[PDB]
């Protein structure tokens, strides 16, 4: 029980990553 | 010119300065210490 | 405390007899220990041996008995076993197997005296720290 | 920048040096003879090298009462 | 003052040397003057080892790099490393010192006295950064220079007297190397060993033999080298590879210069050949085995079956196996099983060590040279406070590999570091962007967006 | 030509990551390193660490949380042996023997100088001053040391540092029991290069956040004050240069925002340096300071300091570590 | 115009040094704490409540010379000079430990008072008091482990003395007996001291390296003038250079300096959190999972179980030098000791 949490929020973490730099807000140069 | 001499400049730099100097001499008189 | 006579005063023979060395005596068996015998007995240890030990006690229970000026002179002349059983100057630093032990050519019997003082001063001034190990440290 | 005279201009003068070649050897000396007459075991309760122990002894002299300190380590003091 | 300030030169005070790179009289009048620094320390280094030399006592409880260096090459050494005679070492550093004072003549005069740019006085000497052929011409000149001296050690160790062999029959001792390897099957196998454990690359090489052959093969590659170098231009491949400046070259050799403190920090602590245990003391490896090898002596003669006696995890106190099947030295010194020395080889068998030449061929002078190697590991504090880190305040050692390993690898590091430095100093420059962004033509400027 | 074209998209500057010829060694590299690592992090059975045939598990399925987890270094018997998958009879030997940690760590090393290098080339691709990479020399340096080095000197990979948080920990205290690392100057400097770097980290922060330019109102976030890609400084240096060198005096400030950033770049990188150099260093056992038993009163009794108290300390982690490994008196390595 | 006006007037005067109001408080305190520090260093013992030389005096150096803590039978006596324990007695005061509490309390004063004056002087110059809200994770970290945790253990024995290697013993004792490496707060803190160095080597870097050109000499520093209007480098390249390079990038200047200050002073809070757990003993020292499996399986070994004997390790061998007042006579069979060695 205890495995799949840490597994769950470190999966959780790496789809934060793919998100965060494919979909970030894009810099807008004014 | 007409600098003045007793600031608070010249009060902060010898209240560090004249005890570093005699804190100096005592531990150089330390390295002469034998048991 | 200081370094006074009564603390230099060691056994000189078996018999009884003491000496009393001066303090330049003792500080020149110090370097000498130092110089030929602390990379092994550093602290009264034995590094090679850690069964036996520079400790009085030890040295007063050796065959025949080192605690005193003359045995240790001799252990450094002609090193023995602990029972006295056989002759170790092969392995061990000596006069006789100086050769093989370039470290106690320049020794005189002054040297020895010294060595010998420095070792039965020790224990009397570092207590159970003198061949205690690394508990005592 | 903020009305006082600059430190280059102070240190490179010869009064700076005149009154500071006598004032910084001064306190020099003062400092070696505060430790080399033994004035700083005195003032600060600092042990000599012979004064940790007595002659057969090998107990640490540690104080272990609040208010009554002050007369343990005076006790310590007179057993040398 | 021709360019020796800021508002002339580009250059600050703390980049100062900087203003030298394209003053070729001072910049040879700089190296020559640090070339005679390096002598000095050499001679001056040499003169202070010696004037608190004691003969009988081992070069490496005495502190010394550079007497063990002389002592190697076979000068003033015999038998099992005994110093028989301080005067080589005392002309080493005297022909150190007054060479140093000629070196240093030279970098002075040619620094502050002599032309500022050799180019008017020689088309010889001169030089240009962007001309390869002149750059290529003066590494061949140094190439044959350096194949040279790879053959003054090849003629020291085979006509002037040989070299200390650590693995001569007999204990150590000065052999002339009178055969050597000169099979290209050898020596470029240990320049294609694996470098990680048993196996140690070109650490790992453990007679006289193959380093004579191998200089012999260094010697003739380098003055070949230098020959081509002076004969041929540079290729276009080599043209269009690298950047053709000062700094750039510069930053070639900090790479090449990092690299070979590595290596040389590898060599010192690992090899026992080329840094003979008499002289440098006992490796790591070395010392960690000779504890093992005095404590099985010890409890052998108590009459203990060391063959047989099983340690607290079940493996053998004494005695063990390696991975791959060789009987080693129990306990941590497992790890140490591919260790090689004079002192051990007498026991080895086929199978690894032997429990037969264990019991019975265990000599004296073995015995001595395993306590003397346990008792002075490499181990030891930056006060020279010999031991383990929790050791007492009585004996004063660190080994001359500890000194010489440590302070190789601060200097090779430091050196990728300026390698680093230099190469993307050297690329910016020849691009033209080492001062900054133009305003006007900034470069992301003209790129699309990531997003 | 196909190479032509491979060459032009390995070099763009467009791709959303710059790959570069360093990033194709990097790219393979890091991603083996990364997979087998979540991999034995989560499931990777019991590892002989000290070579006694003593298994000490490290991953989450053989009962461990997140703290205690660990990529366990390889087996003492192996020591500096290279001991890829294809050496093993087995993968079950391979996985007793701890080959995975000498796979992630051999990976991850080449990847990392991989990444300085990239570093360096999407620096001089953009038109760049190309010195990042010299300060990612740093951490890199410091990876190289409890990876590599350390093992090197010592003579094995067990005595690199656990992937694993605990695991660091246990090398930490063994370290200091074994070279007494906290008296070493090079450590010293790191912890200076550490604590100077956060603290001028905050400093510099707390400087530029204290003299931003009024540009939005009470309600909105100061933030929004800047655009990105402005020309104009969004706060005022001269501001922030008076505070400073009132608070302590106006030549203790900087004036220079490239002097000031120089030395925030500085401190820490050379600092770190240090301390990767100080690791190094105590991996060829040159330890740091031993004041055992140096103060010594005019009879010879000893007298503690606290580099005494410390070294009781260390004696404890030293005569407690690897409590079944030591079978001779010397810890000789 | 009335003396506290001409008072005010004076003390904020433009001067090399600065004083202000709080120069009252801060330069005596700070000034006391210092020199209080350096004649503890150089002259006064800890014989008499370790058992220990302190001093360059008695022959320590700069590593091993500290103002140690008071004995702990002071308790958390405040040890005034004219306190019931040294009775105006300057040599007993400093026998005692007064030095310690000395410096203690005017070095917490004295932050105070550096506080204040920042504050005071980010008041008259006109811009935001950041650097005092920065500064109060410093003040967090010091009354943290100077003053709050002493006060829940025993007495100021236990505080950290003003020393390096005392400092050093400090670490090995929260290690040995704390198990504070395991503690969490402390996680963070180190995540914030090494995160707030990787953004300043960072951050200097990359400005270093995104220069503008804005003059021909080849050292890029005299290329900047403190009142110019446009900025020193280029941010868009910067940008760019970490979004390819790590995926991700700052594009707001405002945003990246406020994470600057945002990371180490969060750090030093949770630290400073968890040392008040740790001044009531409240420490994150074991897993009761991992104990009940190591407990009933004799093969069950993990690096934390290897760390808690280690730890076991330090407090025995440790114990009897450092806390000399519990008299602690532990025999040589008692020590727990791995094989050999
Ligand atoms: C950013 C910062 C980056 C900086 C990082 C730099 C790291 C480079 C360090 C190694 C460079 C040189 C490699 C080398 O000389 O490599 C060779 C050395 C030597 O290895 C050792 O070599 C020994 C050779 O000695 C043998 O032979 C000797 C002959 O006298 C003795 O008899 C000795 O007892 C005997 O064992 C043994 O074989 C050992 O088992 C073996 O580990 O290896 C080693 O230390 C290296 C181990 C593997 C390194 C591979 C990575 C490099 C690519
Ligand atoms: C941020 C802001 C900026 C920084 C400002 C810094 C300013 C400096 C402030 C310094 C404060 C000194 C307080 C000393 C103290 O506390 O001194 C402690 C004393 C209490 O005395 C202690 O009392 C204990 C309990 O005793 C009792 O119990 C014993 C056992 O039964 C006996 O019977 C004994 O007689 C009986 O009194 C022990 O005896 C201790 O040795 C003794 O030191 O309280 C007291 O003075 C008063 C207690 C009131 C609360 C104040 C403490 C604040 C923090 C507490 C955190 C706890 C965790
Ligand atoms: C190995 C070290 C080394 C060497 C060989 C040099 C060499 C040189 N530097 Mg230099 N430099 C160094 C370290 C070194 N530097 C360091 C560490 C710094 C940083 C502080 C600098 C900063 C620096 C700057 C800022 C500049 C130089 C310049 C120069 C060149 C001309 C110097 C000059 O005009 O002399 C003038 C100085 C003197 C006349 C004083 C006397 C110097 C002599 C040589 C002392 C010799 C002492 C010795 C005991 C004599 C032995 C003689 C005996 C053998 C007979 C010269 C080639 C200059 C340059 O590039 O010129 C274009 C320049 O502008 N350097
Ligand atoms: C053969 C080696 C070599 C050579 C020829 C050069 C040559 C040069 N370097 Mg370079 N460098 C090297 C190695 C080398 N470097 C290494 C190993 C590093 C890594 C640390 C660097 C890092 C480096 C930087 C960061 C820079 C240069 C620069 C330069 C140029 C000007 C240097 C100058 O005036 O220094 C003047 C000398 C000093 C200011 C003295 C420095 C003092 C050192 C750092 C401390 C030494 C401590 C000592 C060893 C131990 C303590 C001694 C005790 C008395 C206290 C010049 C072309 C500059 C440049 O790019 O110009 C184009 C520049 O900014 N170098
Ligand atoms: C790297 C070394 C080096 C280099 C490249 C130069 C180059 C130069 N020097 Mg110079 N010099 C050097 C070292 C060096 N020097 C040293 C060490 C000294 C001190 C003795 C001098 C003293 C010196 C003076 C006083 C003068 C020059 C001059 C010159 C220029 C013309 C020399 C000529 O025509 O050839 C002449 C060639 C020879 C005389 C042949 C010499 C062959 C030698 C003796 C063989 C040595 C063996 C081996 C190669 C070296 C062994 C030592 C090694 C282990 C380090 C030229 C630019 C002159 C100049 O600039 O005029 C304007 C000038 O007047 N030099
Ligand atoms: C100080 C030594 C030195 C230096 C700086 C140079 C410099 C140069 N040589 Mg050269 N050379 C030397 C000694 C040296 N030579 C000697 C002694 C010989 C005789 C064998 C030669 C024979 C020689 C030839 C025949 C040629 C050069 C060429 C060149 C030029 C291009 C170099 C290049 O791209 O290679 C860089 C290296 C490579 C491209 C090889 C690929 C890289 C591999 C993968 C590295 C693997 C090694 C790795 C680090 C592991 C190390 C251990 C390994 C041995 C297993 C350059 C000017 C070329 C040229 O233009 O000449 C006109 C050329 O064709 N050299
Ligand atoms: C403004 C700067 C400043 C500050 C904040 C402090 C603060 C402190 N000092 Mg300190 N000190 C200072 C400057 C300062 N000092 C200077 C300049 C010196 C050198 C002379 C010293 C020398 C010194 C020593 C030698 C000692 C201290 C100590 C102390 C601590 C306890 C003081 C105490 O209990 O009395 C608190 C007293 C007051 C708050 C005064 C109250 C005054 C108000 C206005 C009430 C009015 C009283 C009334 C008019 C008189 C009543 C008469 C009658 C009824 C009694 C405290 C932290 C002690 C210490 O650190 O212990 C470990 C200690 O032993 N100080
Ligand atoms: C200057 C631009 C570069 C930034 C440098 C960053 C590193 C500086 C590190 C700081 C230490 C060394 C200073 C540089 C020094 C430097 O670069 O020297 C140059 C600087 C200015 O000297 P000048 O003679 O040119 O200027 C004197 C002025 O009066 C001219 O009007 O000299 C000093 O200030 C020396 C320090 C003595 C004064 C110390 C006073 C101490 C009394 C107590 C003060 C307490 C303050 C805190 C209160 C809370
Ligand atoms: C350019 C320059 C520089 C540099 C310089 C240099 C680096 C130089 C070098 C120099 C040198 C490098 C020198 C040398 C010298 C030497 C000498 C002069 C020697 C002599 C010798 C002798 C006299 C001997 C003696 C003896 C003997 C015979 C034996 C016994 C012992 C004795 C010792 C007694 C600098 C940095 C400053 C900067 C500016 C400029
Ligand atoms: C003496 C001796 C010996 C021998 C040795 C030998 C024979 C050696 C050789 C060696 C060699 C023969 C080496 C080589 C090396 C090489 C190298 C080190 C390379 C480098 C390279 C580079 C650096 C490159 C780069 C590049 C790339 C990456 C790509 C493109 C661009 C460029 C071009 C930049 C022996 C051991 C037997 C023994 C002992 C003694
Ligand atoms: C406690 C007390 C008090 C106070 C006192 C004071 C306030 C004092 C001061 C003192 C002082 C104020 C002292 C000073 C000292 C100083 C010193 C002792 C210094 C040293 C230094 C050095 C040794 C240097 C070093 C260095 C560095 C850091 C780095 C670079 C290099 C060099 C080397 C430059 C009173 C009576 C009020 C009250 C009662 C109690
Ligand atoms: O494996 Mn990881 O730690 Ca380097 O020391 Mn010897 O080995 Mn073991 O004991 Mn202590
Ligand atoms: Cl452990
Ligand atoms: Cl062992
Ligand atoms: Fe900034």
């Amino acid at each position: 029980m205890e495995t799949i949490t840490y597994v769950f929020i470190f999966a959780c973490i790496i789809a934060l990553f793919f998100f965060a730099i494919f979909f970030r807000e894009p810099p807008r140069i004014t | 010119v007409s600098y003045p001499i007793f600031t608070v400049r010249w009060v902060a730099v010898h209240t560090l300065a004249v005890p570093t100097i005699f804190f100096l001499g005592a531990i150089a008189a330390m390295q002469f210490i034998q048991r | 405390a200081e370094l006074t006579p009564e603390v230099l005063t060691v056994p000189l023979n078996s018999e009884g007899k003491t000496i009393t060395l001066t303090e330049k005596q003792y500080l020149e068996g110090k370097r000498l220990f130092q110089y030929a015998c602390a990379s092994c007995h550093v602290g009264g240890i034995t590094k090679t041996n850690p069964s036996l030990d520079l400790r009085t006690e030890t040295l007063a229970l050796a065959t025949p008995p080192r605690d005193n000026i003359e045995g240790l002179v001799d252990y450094m002349k002609n090193p023995t076993t602990y029972d006295g059983e056989q002759e170790i100057a092969e392995v061990h630093p000596s006069l006789r197997s100086a050769d093989i032990f370039p470290k106690m050519r320049n020794l005189t019997e002054k040297d020895l005296v010294a060595i010998a003082g420095h070792i039965l001063v020790e224990p009397k001034i570092l207590g159970d720290k003198w061949g205690g190990g690394k508990v005592y440290y | 920048t903020t009305g006082e005279r600059p430190f280059s201009d102070i240190i490179t003068s010869v009064r700076y040096w005149v009154i500071h070649s006598i004032t910084i050897p001064a306190l020099f000396i003062a400092g070696w003879l505060f430790v080399s007459t033994g004035l700083a075991y005195d003032v600060f309760g600092t042990p000599r090298p012979d004064s940790y122990y007595a002659q057969e002894q090998r107990s640490i002299p540690l104080v272990t009462d609040r208010f009554e300190a002050k007369q343990q380590v005076e006790t310590f003091l007179e057993q040398l | 003052a021709t360019n020796r300030d800021q508002e002339s030169s580009g250059f600050a005070w703390w980049a100062g040397n900087a203003r030298l790179i394209n003053l070729s009289g001072k910049l040879l009048g700089a190296h020559v003057a640090h070339a005679g620094l390096i002598v000095f320390w050499a001679g001056a280094m040499t003169l202070f080892e010696l004037a608190h030399f004691i003969p009988e006592k081992p070069m490496y409880e005495q502190g010394l790099i550079l007497i063990p260096h002389i002592a190697t090459l076979g000068w003033g050494v015999g038998p099992g490393g005994e110093v028989v005679d301080t005067f080589p070492f005392f002309v080493v550093g005297v022909v150190h010192l007054i060479s140093s004072a000629v070196l240093g003549f030279g970098g002075v005069y040619h620094a502050i006295r002599g032309p500022e740019t050799l180019e008017e006085y020689s088309s010889f000497f001169g030089y240009d950064w962007k001309d390869k052929n002149k750059m290529t011409t003066i590494l061949g000149f140094h190439l044959i220079v350096l194949g040279i001296g790879a053959l003054l050690l090849v003629a020291k160790a085979m006509f002037f007297g040989g070299l200390y062999d650590t693995w001569a029959p007999g204990g150590g001792d000065v052999r002339v190397i009178t055969n050597p390897t000169l099979d290209p099957r050898v020596i470029f196998g240990y320049l294609l060993k694996s470098p990680f454990g048993g196996e140690g690359w070109i650490v790992s090489v453990n007679n006289l033999e193959d380093v004579v052959g191998g200089h012999i093969w260094i010697g003739l590659i380098c003055i070949a080298g230098g020959i081509w170098h002076i004969l041929t231009t540079p290729f276009g491949w080599a043209r269009r590879a690298f950047i053709w400046s000062g700094e750039a070259y510069l930053s070639y050799s900090l790479g090449a210069l990092s690299m070979m403190g590595f290596i040389a920090t590898c060599f010192v602590w690992f090899n026992n050949t080329v840094y003979p245990s008499e002289f440098y003391g006992p490796t790591g490896p070395e010392a960690s085995q000779a504890q093992a090898m005095t404590f099985l002596i010890r409890d052998q003669k108590l009459g203990a079956n060391v063959g047989s006696a099983q340690g607290p995890t079940g493996l053998g106190k004494y005695l063990m196996r390696s991975p791959t099947g060789e009987i080693i030295f129990g306990g941590e010194t497992m790890r140490f099983w591919d260790f090689r020395g004079p002192w051990l080889e007498p026991l080895r068998g086929p199978n690894g060590l032997d429990l037969n030449k264990i019991k019975n061929d265990i000599q004296p002078w073995q015995e001595r040279r395993a306590a003397e190697y346990m008792t002075h590991a490499p181990l030891g504090s930056l006060n020279s406070v010999g031991g383990v880190a929790t050791e007492i305040n009585s004996v004063n050692f660190v080994s001359p590999r500890s000194w010489l390993a440590t302070s190789h690898f601060v200097l090779a590091f430091f050196f990728l570091v300026g390698h680093l430095w230099h190469a993307g100093r050297a690329r910016a420059a020849a691009a033209g962007f080492e001062k900054g962004i133009d305003r006007e033509s900034e470069p992301v400027l003209s790129m699309p967006s990531l997003d | 030509n196909l190479w032509e074209r491979f060459c032009n998209w390995v070099t763009s500057t467009d791709n959303r990551l710059y790959v570069g010829w360093f990033g194709v060694i990097m790219i393979p590299t890091l991603l083996a390193a990364t997979i087998c690592f979540v991999i034995a992090f989560i499931a990777a059975p019991p590892v002989d660490i000290d070579g006694i045939r003593e298994p000490v598990s490290g991953s989450l399925l053989y009962g461990n949380n997140i703290i205690t987890g660990a990529v366990v270094p390889s087996s003492n018997a192996i020591g500096l042996h290279f001991y890829p998958i294809w050496e093993a009879a087995s993968l079950d030997e391979w996985l007793y023997n701890g080959g995975p940690y000498q796979l992630i760590i051999f990976h991850f090393l080449l990847g990392a100088s991989c990444y300085m290098g990239r570093q360096w080339e999407l620096s001089y691709r953009l038109g760049m001053r190309p010195w990042i990479c010299v300060a990612y020399s740093a951490p890199l340096a410091s990876a190289f040391a409890v990876f590599l080095i350390y093992p090197i000197g010592q003579g094995s990979f067990s005595d690199g540092m656990p992937l694993g948080i605990s695991g660091t920990f246990n090398f930490m205290i063994v370290f200091q029991a074994e070279h007494n690392i906290l008296m070493h100057p090079f450590h010293q400097l790191g912890v200076a290069g550490v604590f100077g770097g956060a603290l001028f980290c905050a400093m510099h922060g707390s400087l530029v956040t204290s003299s931003l330019i009024r540009e939005t109102t009470e309600t909105e976030s100061a933030n929004y004050g800047y655009k990105f890609g402005q020309e104009e400084e969004t706060y005022n240096i001269v501001a922030a240069h008076g505070y400073f060198g009132r608070l302590i005096f106006q030549y203790a400030s900087f004036n220079n925002s490239r002097s000031l950033h120089f030395f925030l770049a500085a401190w820490p990188v050379v600092g770190v340096w240090f301390t990767a150099l100080g690791i190094s260093t105590m991996a060829f056992n040159l330890n740091g300071f031993n004041f055992n038993h140096s103060v010594i009163d005019a009879k010879g009794n000893v007298i503690n300091t606290w580099a005494d108290i410390i070294n009781r300390a260390n004696l404890g982690m030293e005569v407690m570590h690897e409590r079944n490994a030591h079978n001779f008196p010397l810890d000789l390595a | 115009r009335g003396w506290f006006d001409i008072l005010d007037d004076w003390l904020k005067r433009d001067r090399f040094v600065f004083v202000g109001w709080s120069g009252i408080l801060l330069f005596p305190c700070a000034y006391l704490a210092l020199g209080g520090w350096l004649t503890g260093t150089t002259f006064v013992t800890s014989w008499y409540t370790h058992g220990l030389a302190s001093s360059y005096l008695e022959g320590c150096n700069f590593l091993t010379v500290a103002v140690s803590t008071p004995a702990n039978s002071m308790g958390h006596s405040l040890l005034l000079l004219w306190g019931p324990e040294a009775q105006g007695d300057f040599t007993r005061w400093c026998q005692l430990g007064g030095l310690w509490t000395f410096i203690a309390l005017h070095g917490a004063f004295g932050l105070i008072g550096f506080m204040l004056r920042q504050f005071e002087i980010a008041r008259l110059v006109g811009v935001r008091p950041y650097n005092a809200i920065a500064f109060s994770a410093p003040i967090a970290v010091f009354v943290s482990v100077f003053l709050i945790y002493p006060l829940g253990q025993s007495s100021w024995f236990f505080a950290p003395s003003f020393g390096v290697a005392a400092i050093f013993r400090f670490l090995l004792f929260f290690q040995g007996f704390h198990n504070w490496t395991l503690n969490p707060f402390h996680m963070m803190g180190v995540a914030g001291v090494l995160g707030g160095a990787l953004l300043c080597a960072i951050h200097g870097a990359t400005v270093e390296n995104t220069l503008f050109q804005d003059g021909e000499g080849a050292s890029t520093f005299r290329a900047f003038n403190p009142t110019q209007a446009e900025e020193t480098y280029s941010m868009v390249t910067a940008n760019r250079f970490w979004s390819q390079i790590f995926g991700i990038a700052f594009s707001n200047k405002r945003w990246l300096h406020f994470f600057m200050l945002f990371v180490p002073v969060t750090g030093l809070w949770m630290s400073a959190i968890g040392v008040v757990g740790l001044a009531l003993n409240l420490r994150s020292y074991d897993f009761i999972s991992q104990e009940i499996r190591a407990a009933e399986d004799p093969e069950f070994e993990t690096f934390y179980t290897k760390n808690l004997l280690l730890n076991e390790g330090i407090r025995a061998w440790m114990a009897p030098q450092d806390q000399p007042h519990e008299n602690f006579v532990f025999p040589e069979e008692v020590l727990p000791r791995g094989n050999a060695l």
